[PDB]
């Protein structure tokens, strides 16, 4: 993840930097809470 | 009744507030059922339908043109966009900006009268008449047999007046004006400078009329020497570039504080037709100069000891003595003259 | 003196296949792009069709092959090389004429400047006096002038004038007689340009004499 | 009508949302034309879009995944040539008139004064322009100084 | 000073009951001192008063002398030598014996043989000089006289001085029937700016010599397209004759013209304009 866009308060919208392929926008969901699920640090993105 | 009509203007208001959510559907609209093309260059016109257009950052492609286009319109090196799903040529796009010729001419604030180049009344009559003359009213030209001149060099000591000189004519035309500070043409690489000076002509000869000012041109502009260093060598093959490239309604002003180092073939009157010499101010123009920069007895009493030179000490004398009447005017020249030396 | 307009002459001439580059548009930024273009250039022209290969300018690339003890100038020399071995190398041309243009002839490297390469060597001098009478003529034509001038003279006057320059002073003496509301170009108004033209520098600091 | 207007809003509101998708694409903004955009999508492809208004030619934005759709002499000479413009423009521009380079040997405080003043404290002409573009300036090697 | 001009009026009486050299002598003295001082308002007072004693008087071979003089001094003041200047022409203007006042404007035209800063009088003084010459049984070289100035150069106060001085410039070469000259003037001039407020005399001007021009060279369109301009103005739309006469040359310039895709174009203009009298002769 590169950014949280400020998780506008509700609907974080964050960045994600898929390596060598694309750089994407992403809601995330199923997680416990916005904030801790992570600032700056790898993550799973789903498929499609 | 008027609680009546306050309510028909409440329904008008409301319905205006929903006239412009009627201009956001339909942007909606517009969006929902749009989708975007893919940007590529033609690279050959095959068969009168087929056309290789190499899609930029990808392969290379065998594409149809749609039905409303120009096939003469379309060239080599035109920017297309294809559909994405059946790679058709759905329409031209003009050719590339490199960011630097963006930046050169996109970005050139020109507005200056012909009154505020206080001196210098025949180096003008010679440049506007090269410059404008050809463009406006060429059938002088056509009527006397004489082909229409090209460019001027319009050198002088450093500071008598050539950007502001240029920038004026520039503005009187009001056509596309392309300023270089020919100094930073001079690159790292072995050619990229070439490459620049080629794109920047390109530039010229799509929009014209067109006027291209090059400011010192004693860089990128030296006489070739045989066995210079690396460095020498590529600047005198971008000379060489400028020179050959340098068609159709593009004119050109130098700029230079030297015409020594001017290599011959670039100063040939075929090049460089008119070669203007604007000089340091003379006392009788130096005074219509301070005249025009105050933005008659104190004018005078400092032109009779004024340091004329580099054209903007006197807006220096002027700027001055606002920092600070006829004597605080004359405390001004004194001032600045001390300074400069 | 008039080469590159030879060269527009073919081109409005030749019904062969013209391909007209500039000298320093061989040279590139990335390693090998230089050669590459060569190859390119002509390989396309044997394969189109009787060709003519107008590589105006070329002391941009050719220029005697030095040690050059460097990078650019190494790439500059392989330029030249590849040019070299493509005019006339293992895989012989037929029909690839190729025409090129310099304004110093003596820098040019030793081995582009073989008969089988560049067989001809033509050389363009500062017009004549009958070169300069010739082009006064052809310039003069398809132009109204005055019958007091002497033409004569101007060619007789012995100077080192090129004909960009006879261009210019006919040029220059059309926009003058312009600025001067007249049609039809005097004797005064030539003089004004022939002295513009000529351009005499003085002030030589006359110890040199 | 007003009421068949509001069901329009709630047509267009799911629409928004249908083609919110949120999984979007970034892009550079690079180019703009009008007879419009010409994006440049993360994975290395340029693409044109004639429908997508403002936005600057190297923005950074959105794009549908598939539509790709968008001393004390020294100091006091300094705050006035620093502060007193800023506040009275006015006064400076009331008779008609309109880069100040700092001196001082390594580590005279030159830049502990700036910091003091301080806004940008940049430490040639693509900086140059980049920073007196993004107000006071401190340029080593909108209110300049250098 | 106050001291200055109350011993002027002092030597303006002696010279008025005659002082051949002693006022002039005496004033002479006192401007040089006043110039070595830089007194430039003294300057030009003394000046203005001693050339205005002198046209009270005879003056006949001595005004000029005296002006002439006074120019070719030492280092005057240019702003004393416009004033100077200023009101020399403004006396010169009111004044009868055309061969006499010749001597007079020759004399104004060499005190001004070129400066910077005597260039617009200079142009005015030359224009006079014209229109005399020309009212003087002789406009061959009048015209040639006027065919110096280089108004687009010297940049009068407003539009307005020196299109006036074109358009005398026109007026002078078709009189003596200069065609080509007429023509790369007309050139010259761009008729965009006759779209104004009191560009009126002006432009019918303009375009009645551009008009008398073409109908010479022989063409018939661009006299049209000059006759549709110089009735599109609003002021020969002012009375009966004075627009029915602008709408039936146009009409017949129309029908001279040669038929062409603009010869059509145009009488299908004409014809549509509606306001063509339906007078049983032209709209017929
Ligand atoms: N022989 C000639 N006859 C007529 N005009 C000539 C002649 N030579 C030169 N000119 C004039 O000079 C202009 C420039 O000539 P040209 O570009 O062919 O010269 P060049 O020697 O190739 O120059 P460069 O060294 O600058 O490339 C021509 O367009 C023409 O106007
Ligand atoms: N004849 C003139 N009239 C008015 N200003 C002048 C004149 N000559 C020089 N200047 C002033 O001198 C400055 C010269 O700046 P510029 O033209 O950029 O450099 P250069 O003088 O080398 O061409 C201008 O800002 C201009 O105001």
């Amino acid at each position: 993840c590169t950014k949280i866009i400020n998780a506008d308060s509700e609907d974080p919208k964050y960045i994600i930097n898929v390596k060598q392929f694309a750089k994407f926008v992403v809601d995330l969901s199923d997680q416990v809470a916005p904030t801790d699920i992570e600032e700056g640090m790898r993550v799973g993105v789903d498929r499609n | 009744h008027k609680e009546i009509d306050g309510r028909l203007k409440e329904l008008r208001e409301q319905l205006k507030e929903l006239t412009k959510q009627y201009e956001k559907s339909e942007n909606d609209l517009k969006a929902l059922q749009s989708v975007g093309q893919i940007v590529g260059e033609v690279l050959k016109q095959l068969t009168e339908e087929k056309f290789i257009v190499k899609a930029t950052n990808g392969p290379r492609y065998v594409v149809g043109c749609r039905r409303q286009l120009d096939k003469s319109k379309l060239k080599p090196g035109t920017r297309v966009a294809l559909d994405m799903t059946t790679l058709t040529i759905m329409r031209y796009l003009p050719r590339e900006v490199d960011p630097l010729v963006y930046n050169m001419s996109h970005e050139d604030p020109g507005n200056v009268s012909y009154s505020e180049i206080g001196g210098l009344s025949e180096q003008i009559r010679e440049l506007r008449e090269v410059i404008e003359l050809p463009l406006t009213n060429p059938e002088l030209f056509q009527r006397v047999g004489i082909i229409p001149p090209k460019g001027c060099l319009l050198y002088g000591p450093p500071g008598t007046g050539k950007t502001l000189l240029a920038r004026a004519v520039a503005s009187q035309l009001d056509c596309n004006f392309l300023k270089v500070v020919s100094s930073s043409i001079v690159d790292k690489y072995i050619g990229e400078s070439a490459r620049l000076i080629r794109e920047m002509f390109n530039y010229a000869r799509d929009h014209q009329p067109c006027i291209i000012f090059m400011d010192e041109i004693d860089a990128i502009g030296g006489r070739r020497f045989s066995e210079g260093t690396s460095a020498d060598r590529e600047i005198q093959r971008t000379l060489m570039e400028l020179l050959n490239q340098m068609l159709h309604r593009v004119k050109m002003i130098m700029a230079t504080n030297r015409p020594d180092t001017l290599d011959p073939a670039l100063l040939r009157p075929g090049r460089l037709d008119r070669k203007i010499h604007i000089d340091l101010p003379n006392e009788q123009a130096r005074l219509d100069i301070l005249k025009i920069h105050a933005g008659e007895i104190d004018y005078e009493a400092i032109v009779k000891l004024s340091d004329g030179f580099n054209g903007a000490d006197l807006r220096n004398v002027c700027t001055e003595a606002g920092m600070f009447v006829q004597e605080d005017f004359m405390k001004a020249v004194r001032k600045v003259a001390d300074s400069k030396k | 003196c008039g080469k590159t307009m030879l060269a527009k002459a073919v081109a409005h001439h030749t019904t062969a296949a013209f391909i007209r580059v500039v000298g320093s548009e061989f040279v590139q930024k990335y390693l090998g792009e230089g050669p590459r273009m060569v190859r390119d250039v002509f390989r396309l022209a044997k394969e189109n069709a009787p060709a003519i290969i107008f590589i105006d300018e070329i002391d941009a690339i050719a220029t005697k092959r030095f040690d050059a003890q460097t990078g650019a100038d190494r790439e500059v020399q392989r330029i030249l090389l590849e040019l070299l071995n493509q005019m006339d190398g293992f895989d012989q041309n037929v029909n690839v004429k190729v025409i090129m243009a310099t304004n110093r002839a003596d820098t040019l490297d030793p081995a582009l400047l073989r008969p089988g390469r560049l067989d001809r060597k033509i050389e363009f001098p500062l017009p004549d006096r009958r070169q300069k009478r010739l082009i006064f003529s052809t310039i003069t034509s398809k132009m109204n002038l005055s019958e007091e001038v002497d033409l004569e003279d101007y060619v007789a006057r012995p100077d080192k004038i090129s004909g960009a320059d006879i261009n210019s002073i006919c040029q220059e003496s059309g926009m003058l007689a312009v600025r001067e509301n007249r049609y039809i170009v005097l004797a005064k108004d030539f003089e004004k340009a022939y002295k513009t033209v000529i351009k005499k520098d003085e002030q030589e600091h006359e110890f040199y004499k | 009508e007003l009421q068949a207007m509001k069901d329009k809003i709630k047509e267009n509101s799911e629409k928004i949302k249908v083609n919110k998708t949120l999984p979007y694409l970034v892009s550079n903004v690079i180019e703009l034309l009008d007879v419009c955009a010409v994006i440049k999508t993360s994975t290395r492809q340029t693409y044109f879009l004639p429908v997508i208004e403002k936005l600057k030619p190297g923005d950074l934005v959105g794009v549908n995944k598939d539509s790709y759709l968008i001393l004390d002499k020294q100091i006091q000479e300094l705050v006035e040539a620093i502060v007193l413009p800023m506040n009275h423009k006015e006064k400076f521009e009331n008779l008609g008139i309109q880069g100040v380079l700092m001196y001082g040997p390594p580590g005279t405080g030159k830049t502990l004064l700036a910091r003091a003043c301080a806004f940008l404290k940049l430490a040639g002409a693509k900086l140059v322009r980049d920073a007196f573009a993004l107000s006071i300036i401190f340029i080593d090697e909108v209110k300049v100084i250098a | 000073s106050a001291t200055v001009d109350q011993r002027l009026p002092e030597c303006a009486k002696l010279a008025k009951e005659g002082r051949l050299q002693e006022v002039i002598e005496t004033l002479l003295s006192l401007e040089k001192q006043t110039r070595t001082a830089s007194d430039m308002v003294s300057t030009s007072r003394i000046l203005v008063a001693v050339v205005k004693m002198c046209y009270e008087a005879k003056e006949w071979d001595l005004l000029n002398e005296n002006i002439m003089l006074l120019s070719k001094r030492r280092s005057q003041l240019k702003q004393a030598v416009a004033k100077m200047v200023q009101q020399c022409c403004t006396y010169v203007e009111e004044i009868t014996d055309l061969p006499i006042k010749l001597r007079l404007i020759d004399t104004l035209r060499m005190v001004t043989e070129g400066k910077i800063y005597v260039e617009i009088e200079r142009a005015r003084l030359t224009k006079t000089l014209a229109t005399i010459k020309e009212q003087n049984g002789d406009v061959k070289e009048a015209a040639s006289i006027l065919q110096e100035l280089q108004v687009e150069t010297y940049g009068s106060m407003e539009k307005k001085e020196r299109v006036e001085f074109i358009l005398e410039q026109m007026r002078l070469c078709l009189a003596v029937k200069d065609y080509i000259r007429t023509q790369i003037i007309s050139k010259k001039i761009n008729t965009k700016f006759f779209q104004e407020e009191n560009t009126e005399k002006l432009k019918l001007k303009y375009y009645n010599l551009m008009i008398q021009l073409d109908q010479h060279e022989g063409s018939y369109l661009s006299i049209c397209k000059h006759y549709r301009a110089i009735y599109d103005t609003p002021c020969i739309q002012a009375e009966s004759e004075k627009w029915q006469q602008a709408l039936k040359s146009v009409v017949l310039y129309v029908i001279l013209a040669p038929f062409d895709n603009e010869q059509s174009d145009l009488v299908h203009r004409i014809s549509g304009d509606k306001k063509l009298e339906e007078i049983p002769k032209y709209k017929d």
